[PDB]
């Protein structure tokens, strides 16, 4: 899921993490009042979209730039009038841009030190890990490549919790000094407790830094969430902003379907994550471009099969569909039922290649046969991939 | 050490199994299939339903009572995500030797906490979660894999993917090699058994003459397995290892179905895994369809398919 900047910063602020003071506005007048309420020396007005490149974007009003600084609250209101209700286009959006319904009105803070700090569960050590670098303001991948010696880690014991000495050592290695080091250590603890409270897979602060006036601040941050914890994070997941997702991914989400759009024309319909990845892989190896990844899940039900198939057939990028099922917990007949019923209710305009193995394969194959649908049966994975690639221009 | 429990992975005809979540939809169905396969399924647990029978077998309120009353040495978990970590912990506390967790969807943080307890004991071995289970063909099946595609034989299989396990099984049965023991370690990032745990068992099992290792993007388990094989599978007795790593075409920063299958912060790509395994002497199949033929050819070159006349 995805949160707007104002949503993640509120979540952090509500948990003791220091961020810039801000308000969110959905009208130009609200932006004006928020700017007055801030009582700040300088104010930043920021359109709320998820895509990057806001600073050099252009609104459908004609206004250039999605991020503006001013000392004058009335200018905040005036510029907000040229943002709200309009589409913001950037290098990272489609040509049409994204509709801006909200702006953030925040205190503009100068940055005197920039560092990197992330918290995640370590994939090599059991338990949380703090990952930090004094080299802030760049992708962590760049630092790892150019200056691996500037990446520091503190392994945390999940039962003991974060210790003062761990937070202090990381703050020191990030380069904070004296009272700012004590501030940063305290903020690391707040970030750690937040990370556990919200079932994040990662809290990434970059830049984690300080102002010239002597305060440690999380200037910007990205939080990723564990989808497996949605059942105990309902309020956070209700904030999910889906307006910038592929619309097919949004439809798939409504039916709890794990769909990921790709740049290709051969749709994939598979009952396991490993086999789904391998199906994309083997399509590529035989000269094709998969249109999507889809893992129906071991607990897939017929209704989800039906919905998944309709999403594929309705996608204009799809020129053929490869169904590849090796059922264990998944009964192949559920696949055959969902597909045949989905096609009873529309014409099959693309070639359909089907590979079924495992649980109840013979009944499933008879269902496909007795439906009369035009199917190319495949004998194994390689044959399925070759026949799928052969079915497209 | 927790490594002392690795031996419990090797289920056999004398393993006795209880089902946690026994009265649920999947617990019921797969318990019925287990009985029909010949697995010694002796009962199960659902809290609050102790003192009932189900499939002609006793239902218990607790793992401790079930274990004491049946002599069970293994448990399989079909408990929904909100409670499955508690079910694992109950089985650890009861010192069940082998616990197999089928459930997909357990919060990652729950499993970090489970692993903390697991690593500080040596009585219980956990496979999973989010895994199809373990099978010794013709001897013991604990999980959801389709029974009919297996054949007792010569290849040990360990995989982060259930479906890809079935591919490797079907391929190795088709070419006549069969399987000694198949272990699905599951697709979650934090789990009870890794590749190295199974490789230890395979390398020391006389019945396992070759190994298929199936991985995917995410984490570092494949790299750890490569390091293990560098130290422990060199020499004249080295066993052939064949592998496929899924996800060379996966995009970065996205969980590909499995909670553990993501290239995150530049870490977890398939290319580096293939390189690490190749450096450890593993023969990596270009195609997921050719696992069986690839290991067959490795056997052939080593004169391991000669007929005794
Ligand atoms: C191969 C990868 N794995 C997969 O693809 C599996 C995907 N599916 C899942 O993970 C599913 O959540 C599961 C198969 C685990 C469960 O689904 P299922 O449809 O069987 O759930 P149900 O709700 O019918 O059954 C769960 C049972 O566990 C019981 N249960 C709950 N907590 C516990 C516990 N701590 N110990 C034992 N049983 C428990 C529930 O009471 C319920 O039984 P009941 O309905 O008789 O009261
Ligand atoms: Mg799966
Ligand atoms: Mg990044």
């Amino acid at each position: 899921m995805n949160l707007q900047e104002y949503q993640s910063k509120k979540l952090m602020s509500d948990n003791g993490v220091k961020v810039q003071r801000f308000f969110v506005a959905d009208t130009a007048n609200e932006a004006l009042e928020a700017a007055k309420r801030l009582n700040a020396k300088e104010i930043v007005l920021k359109a709320q979209i998820l895509a990057g490149g806001r600073g050099k974007g252009v609104f459908s009003s004609g206004l250039k730039g999605g991020v503006h600084l001013t000392k004058d609250p009335e200018v905040v209101g005036q510029l907000a009038k040229q943002m709200i209700g309009y589409n913001l286009a950037t290098k990272q959006t489609p040509k049409e841009g994204v509709k801006v319904n909200k702006v953030m009105v925040a205190e503009a803070l100068d940055i005197s030190r920039e560092t990197y700090l992330a918290i995640l569960m370590d994939r090599s050590c059991n338990g949380p890990v703090l990952v930090g670098s004094p080299q802030g303001g760049v992708d962590i991948e760049e630092v790892a490549a150019s200056n691996p010696e500037l990446i520091f880690k503190e392994q945390i014991d999940i039962i003991e919790g974060i210790k003062d000495s761990q937070a202090q050592r990381m703050a020191e290695n990030l380069g904070f000094l004296g009272p700012l080091q004590n501030q940063a250590a305290d903020q690391i603890k707040k970030l750690y407790n937040l990370f556990l409270k919200i079932d994040a897979t990662q809290v990434e602060v970059n830049p984690f830094g300080e102002t010239p006036e002597g305060q440690v601040v999380c200037f910007d941050a990205k939080i990723n969430f564990d989808d497996n914890a949605e059942f105990r994070q309902k309020d956070i997941f209700a904030m999910d902003d889906k307006s910038e997702n592929e619309p097919i991914e949004n439809e798939a989400a409504k039916y709890d379907l794990k769909y990921i759009g790709l740049d290709g024309n051969i749709a994939c319909f598979v009952n396991g994550a490993g086999l789904a990845m391998a199906t994309c892989d083997i399509i590529f190896l035989n000269g094709g471009k998969p249109a999507n990844f889809l893992d129906l899940g071991g607990g897939v039900k017929e209704s989800q099969v039906y919905q998944a198939f309709k999403l594929l057939t309705a996608d204009p990028k799809v020129e053929a569909i490869l169904v590849n099922i090796f059922g264990g917990i998944v009964n192949c007949a559920i696949i055959a039922n969902g597909i045949t019923k989905a096609c009873r209710e529309l014409e099959l305009k693309v070639p359909l290649v089907v590979r079924l193995e495992g649980t109840n394969v013979h009944e499933a194959q008879n269902i496909l046969t007795n439906s009369g649908l035009p199917i190319t049966s495949a004998v194994d994975l390689e044959d399925a991939a070759k026949k799928a690639v052969a079915s497209v221009t | 050490s927790y490594t002392a429990s690795r031996k419990h992975l090797y289920v056999d005809k004398n393993t006795k199994v209880i089902c946690q979540g026994f009265t649920g939809k999947q617990g019921t169905f797969h318990s019925q299939q287990a009985l029909e396969y010949g697995t010694n399924l002796v009962g199960g647990t659902t809290p609050g339903k102790g003192g009932k029978t189900h499939l002609g077998l006793p239902v218990f309120n607790t793992v401790k009572e079930a274990k004491e009353q049946t002599g069970a040495t293994a448990s399989v978990i079909y408990v929904p995500p909100p409670f499955a970590a508690a079910a694992i912990n109950e089985a650890i506390d009861a010192e069940v030797p082998l616990v197999v967790c089928i459930t997909e969807g357990i919060p990652q943080q729950d499993m970090v906490r489970v692993k903390h307890r697991l690593l500080r004991q040596g009585k219980t071995r956990l496979i999973g979660p989010n895994c199809p289970g373990v099978i010794n063909p013709g001897e013991c099946k604990i999980g959801i894999m389709p029974g009919h595609i297996h054949k007792k034989g010569r290849i040990g299989i360990v995989s982060r993917s259930g479906t890809l396990t079935y591919e490797a099984v079907h391929q190795t049965t088709q070419v006549g090699l069969g399987q000694s023991l198949c272990v699905g370690i599951g697709g979650d990032p934090f789990n009870g058994t890794d590749f190295t745990d199974c490789l230890e068992i395979f390398l020391n099992d006389p019945a396992t003459e070759g190994i298929i290792l199936i991985g995917e993007i995410g984490g570092n388990a494949e790299e750890n397995a490569a390091e293990f094989l560098k130290q422990h599978n060199s020499g004249p007795k080295s066993k052939p290892v064949v592998s496929f790593i899924a996800g060379l075409t996966a995009p970065p920063g996205r969980r590909m179905g499995h909670a553990g299958a993501i290239i995150a912060g530049g870490k977890g790509g398939a290319k580096e895994k293939i390189t690490a395994l190749q450096s450890a002497g593993v023969v990596v199949s270009m195609s997921p369809a050719q696992l069986g033929t690839t290991i067959y050819k490795e056997f052939e070159k080593r004169k391991m398919l000669l007929v005794h006349h």
